[PDB]
């Protein structure tokens, strides 16, 4: 129950010849980028407090952590996302940004809509780098300005690095953006309903990306609950390791899993995107 | 594209390998750091990176460990290969005595497809040479001699070896059973 | 900010005198009754579709392997709650429980509601050992039906074991309890409103028990918002090893944490338990 | 008109040698294990209803008075369900099985297919017990699993204990069982055209088995109805008391009638399966 | 969950005044009549084959008796039928009927269609007396015939007595009814449609009229399948002891329960057809 | 109640700390399984068990680790005391050659609050001895004799030995920097 490269490309070709396939992009798509942790980066903040770095990681998970700035000590936390916009969006991690393969075959599609979980300006850097015009979706502000309907639209859904109060960082901002009630939520529910999905860049132990494809899929239940059952849209999940267990799962939340070549990470992403072509 | 990936860390092991198993279509190879466990047992140690190791990658992965047993140490250097050769790299042959001096040369593969592990297990029966002699091999192979000859492995060819070295004898069952 | 037994024993014992203090039992409270493990008992039923135990432990968590007993071999999951109910309430398993201080320090006190997150029937077993009468309620049919006032009501928040049906245990059925329609959700959302909570057996990474904590809080806080915001009754939550960075999360969930002696778990709980007497 | 043990031997050696006896195991099989009546069990539930034991059994039979807690109280059915899974499958109904000589004789033998009525696990057991695998049959998902060759299909014609929703046992459910509808009901089509079935434990006064009766022998004579009329393999009753009229109804069905011992009743059953060996 | 009287008899004349009440009259509805047993005719038949009356009685069930007329002794069988036509419809029953205050007010009304399951003549001849014309309808020759629309139908639901070949008396008999392909069975399939039924003289130990009860709720919901669920036409069934169970297993059928006054049987039963007029 | 909670699985390990900290009101004991790493270097080993007996009991924990450093095996076993013990119990005095005999015997313990590691060393010199010899001891006390003297440590009382193992002046540390 997996696909492979060969497989998958006409099935995401047919989505992306009539405008319905949006790109998902996770924290494993600025890999190639070598950006800092951000783990790392909290845990040398926690020096002040009097933490070991080792130490301090041992108290919990990293949005559990920040959660103790956000708390305790708030100018460290506004202190980790200074010093991430200074990391993220550095001018070392433009010029891996230009050689990137992922970034490139991304920047060579005319997509219309881009959706991303990480606070870096890597994806709309991407499609300015390829001579494309992108829009930043991330406040409210940012859906209430004009714009053209050439542009792509990439929404932050866990906000940017230049907007900082719309970064979800925190636990209880993770928990409450399961209430879907944020204007990135808004327009996934009303993209949901015409779409399908390509997830790029995520693990199957996050929990976070586990309960918005349950969600999705419930709100693709709900959207259609007193008309006759119709078939919808199949949505993807390209992996480098798949696993045995994990993609049944994904079969009932309208997710086929693609096995991707694990022995280079980069290039066989690389090669999915450019089998859409 | 591979159906089984060969999970090493070692860059002399996987040399050996490509020159047995390099042409074969179906077998990939990673290099993904897996947690080494520490027990002298061999049927233990494989066990367990096969664990550690398809948690890792998530795709069918074949691992390997090696063993040097000997005599005069009642069993060690063992599984243990890992802590005795940041200790003693070829001085092991200077700290058991000269009087007994039989050894066995082991290693072990395991291959785990997610729902089952199978080990396969080669041995040599050899001798701990006096000195360290040759340069081509990997651990302990300037200072273990084989039963019958005279010749240590590093001092002999790749050919040479891998018709008396364990891992030789395990990677032509690999190729039969997986069908690579 | 961590309370200690003696320090907390009359915050605790001024809720009780009051009659607002309610017992929210976790797994944790099970532990002295030496029961399976469950994620043992999934594990010995997938010899049978050719995993190996400790293979199939690696492929998700507990709830996750659920899940796939779910959608590809149905008669199985259920062949997990038979064997779940010859194993959580055997004659062993009651033996252990007339002789365990911790439920006999349990049912010493005239308890109005207690909640429990655990399928076994050993919370309102030890109430039956003591000559009290006790209520269960997990399904519709259990409120409906008619009972008297002296009698302490024991609701089950994930299920009982004789009502198949209402047993959470499969990932998909903990995700759809997150938007709290269950009718062991409609009685929580009434009960925050007056009273205050005794959160004992649980761990700090749960994930679950962390989300009712959460909603609690911003159902507090939202029952407010038009009114002058009023001190709400204190949370409590009874632990062996609090840690370091997770009582201070827990403070802004209006709960605080109790540290108890590590070095015989069962005796200590049971002298919190007491100590409310 | 009625067999004794050793006129009917070389009868079921007959046909037992060319692989086409079937047993149709009864309740009365599951007598010496002293299992609870379910009778009791049900009128014990009562209680809660406000009945007295002895009045709720005066208000109909035993699948009349399940259709009432599956209408009026259905958080009671499932507890029936819940407490005959605890006492038909205990350790000492176990304990039982092991030394019983009806179940050890039954699986001295190879059997292809064991068809049952009851719903506890102790046919299967009894096979388990002397070395030989078993597959149980109850649902749909059951028939779709794979299995061996050598193995014998125990088909649970009215459910199993551990898949609670398979259970044939309100009124309602052995009244939609007369159309032949259900997983068991079309296996039993397809094995009545090449099989002679042995019906051990059942009494005259059934009345759904005395339908099943009837509907074999129609089915029988329906599938030659274009043909010439050829003589099909004959049945078998075994019973301690045969009486007087109702052996003659009986040969009209396909079924001889098989006269065993009434000193022991368990005994005789035994040396009757004995025999076939 | 029962209807009396009074409150039952605006809920019948509502059903009658637009025409859509059937009565169903059973055995107790030919109780003033005087008329034998049958049980007792055939057991006095059952000297000449050498049993004693009481013992012949003791081997089973009437409907099984008679089975094994049919297929032993089939003159005793034509025998059976042919002395029930001499005692079932002699002139000293019908001197009974004129007189009899239920067969009075059944014929004062005016009705369309009156169903009746014993053999006797006496629900038609209670028409005959009050001066209106009846159709006897039992076999397929008695539907093909012509008749004005003036004439109330009596579908004789097990035969009668002049047409032998109609009767459902023998076991064998009374199973393969159980499919409902008789004449009077296609007529019941559509007047369950649009009509009421007003249930007379039954016992709740039946177990014939219960599968009839069941098999016509399950052809309702069945008729309704794809459409939305509409509310049906409720049925009655008269009783003088209805129990305390029995009542709400019959309110699922469609079936409300009128209690009539148990001290005299006869004239209840006209009090009710009295206060449809 | 304790402050500081030890942790220990092996049982007489805790009878000889019982005998030195015994009365102290704030030492609480435990037996917590945690996951022994295995390395030859003392002060890595000890520094790793402080995190995984910090994750076990979530409370202010204190551990303890030993080593028996041997001149002839180069420093072996070093902190690597389980995988020998469960091949070499005594046996080991035979396995070294006879003219070198010379080792240290070390001992570790590592306090961790939660926030920060501190870990206190002691070391004795002594030499092994050419059989085992006594029975009060633990693990390597009836072959190690200490410099100076003629006599094991299994071969001493418990006041003897705690006034020359490595553990006996690493309880009395302990006592004054935590203040037990």
């Amino acid at each position: 129950t997996t696909l492979t490269l060969s497989e998958a490309a006409p099935l995401l070709k047919k989505e992306f010849r009539e405008g319905r396939l949006i790109p998902f992009l996770g924290a494993g798509f600025s890999k190639p980028l070598k950006l800092p942790d951000g783990s790392q980066l909290i845990a040398s903040l926690a020096k002040t407090l009097g933490f070991e770095p080792e130490l301090f990681d041992m108290h919990g998970r990293f949005e559990q952590l920040a959660e103790f700035f956000a708390i305790s000590a708030p100018n460290r936390l506004q202190r980790l996302v200074y010093e991430m916009s200074l990391s993220f969006d550095s001018a070392e991690a433009e010029a891996l940004r230009e050689k990137s393969p992922m970034h490139r075959a991304l920047a060579a599609l005319d997509w219309r809509t881009i959706y991303t979980t990480n606070y870096d300006k890597h994806v709309e850097g991407a499609l300015r780098d390829a001579g494309k015009q992108a829009a930043v979706l991330a406040s409210f502000a940012d859906f209430q300005g004009p714009r053209a309907r050439d542009v792509c639209e990439v929404i932050k859904f866990h906000g940017t690095l230049d907007q900082p109060d719309t970064i979800v960082l925190t636990e209880s901002s993770y928990f409450q953006r399961m209430a879907l009630d944020a204007p990135p939520d808004q327009r996934l529910r009303a993209d949901l309903l015409a779409n399908s999905f390509l997830f790029i860049g995520y693990s199957f132990s996050d929990t976070n990306i586990r309960y918005i494809w349950y969600r999705m899929n419930q709100l693709r239940e709900q959207s259609q609950l007193g008309v006759k059952h119709s078939q919808a849209r199949r949505c993807f999940f390209a992996t480098h390791g798949a696993g045995l267990v994990q993609p049944d799962i994904l079969q009932q939340w309208n997710i086929d899993v693609i096995q991707l070549d694990p022995t280079d990470k980069s290039a066989s992403v690389a090669r999915l995107l450019e089998s859409i072509a | 594209a591979p159906t089984w990936f060969y999970n090493t860390t070692n860059s002399e092991k996987l040399r050996e390998l490509q020159h047995v198993l390099g042409g074969s279509a179906k077998l990939g190879y990673l290099t993904a750091k897996v947690t080494e466990i520490l027990d002298v047992d061999l049927e233990t140690v494989i066990r367990a990176k096969a664990i550690a190791a398809y948690r890792a990658v998530r795709v069918p992965v074949i691992v390997e460990h090696g063993a040097l047993c000997i005599d005069a140490l009642n069993g060690l250097p063992g599984a243990l290969v890992k802590p005795f050769w940041e200790s003693l790299d070829t001085r092991l042959c200077e700290v058991i005595p000269a009087g007994q001096r039989t050894a066995r040369a082991r290693g072990a593969l395991c291959y785990c497809d997610g729902r089952e592990r199978h080990v396969l297990i080669e041995e040599t029966e050899g001798e701990i040479a006096p000195s360290a002699r040759g340069t081509g091999g990997f651990h302990w192979d300037p200072i273990f001699i084989p039963k019958g000859q005279t010749r240590t492995f590093a001092e002999m060819s790749l050919d040479e070896k891998l018709s008396f070295s364990p891992l030789g004898r395990l990677h032509t069952r690999l190729r039969t059973e997986l069908g690579l």
